[PDB]
């Protein structure tokens, strides 16, 4: 409905359902302030610029769902993502991170879902795992 | 003294959540071509 931003700079408008119409969906898990998190963004960022936008269709789209302590985290990480993302105030925010049981350690985690709310996929980020993420079975058909 | 959550979990209950069933619906046809009209004849009834 009237949750996750697409990009739009200046302005942040949401997304109507269907701009997900063939793309591989995954969600990103992560928090700022966690260093791990810190060079997973700009190397899942890269992901998302060679594979997608480099030669025909945009192919790969993520979500970040946020585990922010506070909102001046939030908006400081968003303005830093080009990919979609979902905000503070939202139920949308808790009820996922518990249906994939990221503990309150897990960031960064990225996982592939599909068309029913059911995941496809566990990345294992947190100690090179980006070039298996096989999104020709990961289509949102 | 504090206390910590209970964070970790079953190797079978992390990986073997539900999967996304396959996309089981791509049905096919086939291009059996007509038969050409009967124009073979006998010789007896071309003949005589």
């Amino acid at each position: 409905p009237d949750v996750v931003k697409r990009t739009q700079q200046g302005n942040y408008v949401p997304v109507r359902p269907d701009h997900f119409a063939g793309v591989s969906v995954a969600l990103f898990f992560a928090k700022a302030g966690h260093s791990k998190c810190a060079q997973i963004v700009p190397v899942v960022r890269q992901f998302y610029k060679t594979t997608n936008f480099s030669g025909e269709k945009a192919v790969i789209e993520i979500i970040y769902v946020s585990l922010d302590k506070d909102e001046q985290d939030f908006e400081r990480v968003r303005a830093l993502m080009p990919w979609c993302s979902v905000e503070y105030k939202s139920c949308l925010r808790k009820k996922l991170i518990e249906r994939y049981r990221v503990p309150n350690t897990a960031i960064p985690l990225l996982i592939v879902i599909g068309p029913n709310g059911e995941e496809a996929g566990r990345m294992n980020f947190q100690q090179f795992v980006l070039q298996r993420w096989d999104y020709r079975f990961n289509k949102w058909p | 003294p504090p206390t910590l959550p209970f964070h970790g979990e079953s190797a079978y209950r992390t990986d073997y959540v539900p999967k996304p069933l396959p996309e089981v619906a791509k049905p096919v046809e086939v291009k059996l071509p007509p038969t050409l009209p009967f124009n073979a004849q006998s010789c007896y009834r071309s003949e005589y």
